[PDB]
């Protein structure tokens, strides 16, 4: 069939002709596809997404994030500093983005009320974003304790809510973090937590989030939960939920929606 | 052989006697040495073996290999610690399930056809009349041994191959074993050297029509002629069908394309940094992806629909592949006796009033009659009705006369049926003329005479009717009846009689002479005692009435069926065991030999020159007898077949029929064989498709054939040819439709691997497309009408015109499939961008997107997503790609209705099955999208309405582009556009 004069049942000039036809066909179709993409991108709004069909409720993440085989799993030895050195380093690296230098692009906020911005009054046609600094975490900021309570067996966990454009958690009261044992230990008391900021609330002036084009300097507000009565040498499960009117945490297919659940063991 | 021996040479070879036969003890010893006198039963194959066969085939093997590759890839991925490998299991299970269910459906089809065919076969134990050491008794035929002396009479089956020793007017029916339509005389004398033409051999399983015979068993069981034919058919191998060959060629195309694409993207994946094992998994995935899933089911359903259409016309196929072969058939080798003809001697021509009249010979009396007004005709009818002794069986009034059963020989049966169909009430007319004298037929006289009394009480005259061989009648009969005048034979009527007799005999017809002589009252008064012992009544000086000739006529639909087959470009060849004169006459009657066609013998007779002087290329027709065929080599046979378009093989053995079929197949033709008798079974097995008559067919022929005509309607062959051509075209369209959607199923995976976008199309939704939403629309294309006069086209070239070829594959894969892929990706990027993911961010996003440890991945707006939310977005992408493919497949099914004609020409809605299939597809898509629980069951999402709209311009583009392509094909035939863009 690969005859010299007729190469796979078609002469050389015929191959040129059919190849040119296929090239023209694919060039035309590629141009149509590119024009469709261009029209789509010209109809897309740069500040607000068209739909939020998958973002009805925000996800909840935890720092430091260490993952086992079914989710978050944190284990360390109080007597062994190398077991929590990496955890403290992760917390330091996360809080590096919350220094005053990192937060120079944001402003003082004191309203305790939704920061509704309908105009672009910030530098370079932007919106003001409120300033959150690591020192708002107090005993869990890495100062004066650079171990975040891990050395003393009272670890700090940073709970961060996923930001959604124009999502409003609820203005009756500030959204609040609540951490408890998933299954209460039998002989032991319930989990004792200390929160930074006090009561574990996110101020309402960090909402709404307007996206990264309108607030390029936006920083998620943080809540640090310091655990105080974790039993030693025992496997415990801790769930930290967000308590707000418009935040749900009962999704059987998303365990990170509205809450974060981690496995914790503190050896001695 | 044993016939060519003598009774002295016999009676010693078989340790027997001519008068007393065999001793009982020695007969028992012979029955121990050789098996019982019965043909060996076919061992057959078990039902599970037939099911295993149904699980085989080219496409089935491709699917089995694809499933094995899926399992191997699953094992490799599991060894590499990879998860989410349920796609491999789903694909393998779907492939295996489709193969097994299709095999079950095909096995059920074969089981039903076998039951339907065997519902007409019935068994009854046989018996023989044996003489052992003097005593005569009725023994079972199976206990007969060689050398046993047997006696047979009329109505008795011949119980073995027998050399005739005594016989008195013995006639047998050899029409099944041989091709001879007329009853054959059996006498104790050798008249030929071959056992199949000598008169002193009777054949096992044939019927003794009349007379008595005595003879010695010379062959038993499988040693008989019929047993040897059964052995010959057993050694014939059944070849693969043309549709199977087409399917294998198309499977080869798919395999080559799959290997090419897999190797190319394996190289690409290695070049872009994948590991060798990951690239190998990519290779196997692509190779599996090229294998279609529901195409086997679609093909099986289309073949089943064609089989049902044929079965509605009493045409039953034993396997689904046989519904196509007649469409591709270029040569039909047809048996004559019992297949083209009715296997029933019928009155055809009459010579009275110096004119040759033609009688209606159709079994349904749908032909033209002859003039029945002459007093000469009235006298001839009276003679031929009064000179008959055959009688209809009682309780048979409602049965049609040609199919009725009468007690008598073939000639008297035909005359009685002719009387019942022309005069009406033959026996009621006979009883009106009381018989007062009768001389039965005898070979010393070669005539039959009977004297009656006229019905009219006024007339006391006696009528003397006489019938017999024309020369014997004309040696008497010094007067002839022409237009009611009793003129004598002044040598003019003698020469005219000789001319008419010779012409009727040359028409392959057996002729009879009829006359009458009224007896005057003064010399033969009422109460006269006629005496056969003394011949007091006059036996000469009679009045000749007319000549009646007889033939086994063609079936009613046969000539038009042959004409239509020849109009469809199919060569029709007659292969018969009957005599050349009858074969040529029937071939001219049915249209195998056309008007004006001549043989070399015909040209030699016309030009008054020796036959060898004639140029062989001037003779369109040719008759070759088996004796010449024996002394012919393949080169001479091929030369004769190429030289003479209209070929008749006469006096042909079953082995020679097989040889002719093999020669035609070796020349490159797809050959169909039509037959009914045992002598056709080896040729029926060798044929690409074998067609056997349901009623006239023997068990061997019906077992050898692939197609059974239940009502013996030969015109069903025309329907088979038309339906085969139609199913070929419609299968081409359906396969194009099925193959088109495979490219938009595979391109998202290629982009997912190379550009690392989040997965646009899931395995479950691909399976739903393959096995749920498109099977009904693909099947609905089997209901498309022909776009041209399909029965005026020539048979396709088997080597050039393939079911799936390069233009079809290229068009379906890389133009329509490419447009569908572009539509799917447009919808994918639209749905991603409207939910917050711009295309450039989508590029390279896959590792972070699938990272289970990332619960705050940022989109184009800075919003942070969990893995579950991203997975639901991925399901949305699945759904929009699925809906794009479905919308474009609507236009694909619309444009696949025709290959040359416009949709406006063919009719948008004339295929209501296709319309229903489109509605059904849309309904299933809506159900999958919007039923509650779908996102977590099958990962279908309730997409927004505007994502239904996005692929619609692409579907419209598909329709418009295909319409323009077909317009260019129709407007510029033979151009480069027609050569390249038409399929
Ligand atoms: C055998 C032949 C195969 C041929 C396949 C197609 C070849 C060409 C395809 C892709 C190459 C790029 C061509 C298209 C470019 C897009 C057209 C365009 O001008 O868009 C503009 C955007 C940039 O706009 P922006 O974001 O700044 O605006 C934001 C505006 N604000 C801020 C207001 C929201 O540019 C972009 O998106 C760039 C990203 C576009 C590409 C996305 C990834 C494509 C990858 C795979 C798809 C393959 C499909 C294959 C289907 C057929 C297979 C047979
Ligand atoms: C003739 C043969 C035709 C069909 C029979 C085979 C059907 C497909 C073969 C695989 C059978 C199967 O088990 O397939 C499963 C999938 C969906 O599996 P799932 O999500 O329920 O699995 C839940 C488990 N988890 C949560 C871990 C994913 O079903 C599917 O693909 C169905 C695909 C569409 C089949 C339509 C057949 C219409 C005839
Ligand atoms: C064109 C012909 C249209 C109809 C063709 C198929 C006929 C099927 C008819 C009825 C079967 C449907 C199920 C029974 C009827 C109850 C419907 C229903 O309301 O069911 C709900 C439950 C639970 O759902 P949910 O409340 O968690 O969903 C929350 C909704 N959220 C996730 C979507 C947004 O669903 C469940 O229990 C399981 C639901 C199982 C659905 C079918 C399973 C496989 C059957 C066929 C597959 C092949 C089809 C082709
Ligand atoms: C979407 C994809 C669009 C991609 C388009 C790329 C293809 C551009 C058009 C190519 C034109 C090809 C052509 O011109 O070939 C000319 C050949 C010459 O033949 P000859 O002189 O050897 O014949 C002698 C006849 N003998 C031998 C009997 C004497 O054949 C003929 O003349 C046939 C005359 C033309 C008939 C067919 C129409 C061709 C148009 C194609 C465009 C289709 C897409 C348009 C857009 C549709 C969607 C909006
Ligand atoms: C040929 C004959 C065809 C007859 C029609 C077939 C029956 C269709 C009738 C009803 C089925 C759909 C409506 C009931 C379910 C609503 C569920 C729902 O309401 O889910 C919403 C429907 O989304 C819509 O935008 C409305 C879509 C309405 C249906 C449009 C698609 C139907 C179009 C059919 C055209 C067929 C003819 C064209 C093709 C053939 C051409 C020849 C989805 O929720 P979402 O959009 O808010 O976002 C989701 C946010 N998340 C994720 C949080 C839930
Ligand atoms: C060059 C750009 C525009 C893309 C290529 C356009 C293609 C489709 C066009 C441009 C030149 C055209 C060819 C010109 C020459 C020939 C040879 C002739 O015997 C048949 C038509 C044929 C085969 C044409 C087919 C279509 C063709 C190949
Ligand atoms: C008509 N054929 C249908 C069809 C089309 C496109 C396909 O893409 C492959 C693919 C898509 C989506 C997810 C997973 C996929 O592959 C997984 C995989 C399969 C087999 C092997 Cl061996 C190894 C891996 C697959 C089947
Ligand atoms: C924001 O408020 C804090 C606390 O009052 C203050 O220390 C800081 O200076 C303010 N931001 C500026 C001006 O950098
Ligand atoms: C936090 O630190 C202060 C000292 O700055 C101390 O008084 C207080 O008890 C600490 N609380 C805890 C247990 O975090
Ligand atoms: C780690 O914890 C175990 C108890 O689970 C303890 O026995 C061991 O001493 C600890 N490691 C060190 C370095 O002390
Ligand atoms: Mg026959």
């Amino acid at each position: 069939n690969p005859d010299t004069g007729q190469m796979l049942g078609r002469t050389l000039s015929r191959w040129v002709w059919i190849s040119l036809y296929y090239v023209a066909f694919y060039v035309v179709m590629s141009g149509i596809f590119a024009l469709c993409i261009y029209v789509l991108m010209r109809t897309i709004d740069p500040y607000t997404p068209d739909y939020q069909d998958q973002l009805k409720s925000p996800g909840v993440t935890l720092r430091p994030d260490v993952y086992g085989e079914k989710g978050l799993d944190i284990s360390y030895n109080v007597s062994d500093s190398t077991t929590w050195a990496g955890l403290a380093h992760t917390l330091h690296r996360f809080l590096a983005g919350y220094s005053p230098a990192a937060q120079e692009g944001s402003i003082n906020c004191t309203s305790e009320k939704y920061f509704f911005q309908e105009s672009f009054l910030a530098p370079n046609h932007t919106k003001f974003s409120c300033k959150f600094t690591a020192d708002m975490l107090q005993n869990c900021s890495g100062r004066p304790d650079p171990t975040f309570g891990f050395a003393e067996g009272k670890p700090c966990f940073i709970i961060k809510m996923n930001r959604i454009v124009k999502f409003l958690p609820g203005n009756s009261t500030a959204p609040r973090v609540d951490c408890a044992f998933l299954d209460q230990p039998r002989d032991g008391p319930p989990l004792q937590v200390e929160y930074f900021p006090a009561n574990g609330t996110y101020s309402l002036h960090y909402f709404p989030y307007y996206g990264k084009k309108a607030q390029p300097h936006y920083s998620n507000p943080l809540v640090a939960a310091k655990l105080l009565n974790v039993p030693r040498n025992r496997d415990v499960v801790i769930v930290c939920k967000i308590l707000a009117e418009h935040v749900s945490f009962d999704n059987p297919h998303d365990p990170y929606e509205g809450k974060v659940e981690f496995k914790l063991k503190i050896q001695k | 052989n044993d016939h060519q021996l003598s009774v002295a040479e016999l009676e010693q070879k078989y340790q027997t006697s001519a008068t007393k036969g065999l001793s009982a003890s020695l007969a028992a010893e012979l029955l121990l040495r050789d098996g019982p006198n019965a043909l060996r039963p076919p061992r057959g194959t078990p039902e599970y073996v037939k099911f295993a066969r149904q699980l085989a085939g080219g496409l089935q093997c491709l699917m089995w290999v694809a499933a094995a590759i899926c399992l191997i890839a699953f094992a490799i991925q599991a060894s590499e610690g990879d998860l989410t490998t349920d796609d491999n299991l789903y694909l393998a299970l779907a492939l295996i399930a489709v193969v097994v269910v299709t095999g079950c459906f095909g096995y059920y089809q074969e089981f039903k056809s076998t039951n339907i065919i065997a519902s007409f076969k019935n068994l009854v134990p046989q018996q023989a009349t044996v003489i052992r050491d003097g005593d005569k008794f009725q023994i079972n035929a199976d206990q007969l041994v060689v050398g046993d002396l047997v006696e047979m009479k009329g109505g008795d089956r011949v119980p073995a191959d027998i050399r005739i020793l005594q016989a008195q007017g013995c006639k047998v029916d050899n029409s099944s074993l041989t091709g001879e339509s007329e009853p054959q005389t059996r006498s104790p004398e050798c008249t030929h050297e071959s056992p199949l033409e000598t008169r002193n051999i009777a054949f096992f399983s044939t019927m003794c029509l009349e007379g008595t015979a005595q003879g010695l068993v010379v062959n038993t069981g499988d040693r008989t002629i019929i047993g040897r034919i059964a052995s010959l058919a057993s050694g014939v191998e059944n070849e693969k069908t043309p549709i199977a060959i087409e399917i294998e060629h198309f499977v080869d195309i798919i395999a080559g394309l799959a290997i090419l694409f897999g190797a190319t993207f394996f190289i690409v994946a290695m070049c872009i940094g994948y590991t060798f094992l990951r690239a190998m998994v990519f290779f196997m995935a692509i190779v599996v992806a090229y294998v279609p899933e529901g195409l086997l089911a679609t093909v099986t359903v289309c073949l089943s629909l064609t089989a049902k259409r044929l079965a509605s016309k009493n045409c039953v196929v034993k396997n689904l592949e046989a519904v196509e072969t007649l469409g591709s058939t270029s040569v039909i080798c047809s048996d004559k006796t019992g297949t083209l003809t009715q296997n029933r001697m019928t009155v055809s021509h009459l010579w009275f009033d110096n004119h040759i009249h033609s009688a209606d010979t159709t079994e349904d009396q749908s032909g033209q009659t002859f003039d029945q007004s002459s007093e000469t005709w009235r006298a001839l009818c009276r003679v031929l009705t009064l000179c008959n002794r055959a009688a209809f069986k009682s309780g048979q009034d409602a049965v049609p006369v040609p199919k009725r059963i009468v007690i008598g020989d073939a000639s008297e049966t035909a005359l009685l049926k002719f009387s019942e169909l022309t005069l009406g009430n033959a026996m009621g007319y006979r009883e009106r003329f009381p018989k007062v004298c009768e001389i039965p037929f005898n070979s010393t006289n070669k005539f039959q005479l009977s004297i009656h009394t006229l019905e009219d009480p006024r007339d006391p005259r006696h009528v003397l009717v006489m019938k017999g061989a024309p020369e014997r009648v004309l040696e008497r009969c010094s007067s002839i009846l022409i237009k009611g005048q009793e003129l004598p034979l002044d040598e003019q009527w003698r020469e005219a009689f000789q001319t008419a007799y010779l012409s009727l005999g040359g028409l392959g017809e057996r002729v009879l002479g009829f006359c009458q002589l009224y007896l005057s009252e003064k010399d033969y008064p009422p109460g006269y005692a006629f005496d056969v012992e003394a011949m007091n009544f006059p036996t000469s000086g009679l009045c000749f009435a007319g000549l009646v000739s007889m033939i086994d006529p063609p079936r009613a639909t046969v000539p038009d069926a042959v004409l239509k087959c020849r109009t469809a470009g199919i060569r029709v060849i007659m292969v018969t065991g009957d005599h050349p004169i009858t074969a040529k006459a029937i071939a001219a009657s049915v249209g195998i030999i056309s008007e004006g066609s001549e043989t070399v013998e015909d040209i030699a007779a016309r030009l008054r020159v020796p036959v060898d002087q004639v140029n062989r290329k001037d003779a369109r027709a040719c008759v070759i007898n088996g004796m010449q065929l024996k002394d012919m080599d393949p080169s001479e046979l091929v030369e004769a077949l190429r030289t003479h378009p209209e070929m008749v093989f006469a006096r042909t053995s079953p082995q020679q029929k097989l040889v002719i079929v093999e020669s035609c197949q070796r020349l490159g033709a797809i050959v169909a064989v039509t037959g009914d008798g045992v002598n056709d079974s080896p040729a029926l097995k060798k044929a690409d498709i074998g067609v056997a008559m349901g009623i006239a067919g023997s068990d061997a022929a019906k077992n050898a054939a692939d197609m059974i005509l239940l009502d013996d309607n030969f015109a069903s062959i025309v329907t088979g040819v038309e339906q085969g051509r139609l199913i070929f075209d419609n299968l081409k369209k359906s396969i194009a439709y099925t193959l088109t959607k495979n490219i938009p199923e595979l391109t998202p995976y290629l982009i997912y691997i190379t550009v690392s976008v989040p997965l646009p199309l899931g395995c479950i939704t691909i399976l739903f497309i393959e096995l749920c939403t498109d099977i009904f629309p693909s099947v609905s294309l089997a209901y498309e009408k022909a776009e041209s006069d399909i029965m005026h086209l020539r048979p396709r070239n088997p080597k050039r015109d393939r079911l799936v070829n390069e233009p079809l594959a290229a068009y379906s894969y890389f133009q329509i499939g490419a447009i569908q892929s572009f539509a799917g990706f447009t919808d994918y990027f639209t749905a991603m961008a409207q939910e917050g993911w711009f295309p450039l961010l989508c590029v390279g996003l896959r590792p972070q997107w699938e990272n289970h440890h990332l619960q705050d991945l940022q989109d184009s707006y800075g919003q942070e997503w969990t893995f579950g939310q991203r997975l639901y977005q991925q399901y949305t992408c699945y759904t929009v790609f699925f809906i794009s493919i479905e919308m474009c497949q609507i236009a694909d099914v619309l444009i696949r209705k025709t290959r040359r004609l416009s949709a406006f020409q063919q009719g948008f809605f004339r295929n209501r099955i296709l319309v229903i299939a489109i509605v059904f597809q849309v309904c299933i898509g809506c159900f999958l999208c919007y039923c509650p629980g779908m996102p977590n069951i099958f990962n279908f999402m309730p997409i927004r309405f505007q994502w239904w709209l996005v692929p619609m311009p692409f579907s419209l583009l598909i329709f418009v582009y295909d319409e323009i392509r077909k317009l260019g094909v129709r407007c510029c035939p033979g151009s480069w556009w027609d050569q390249e863009l038409y399929y």
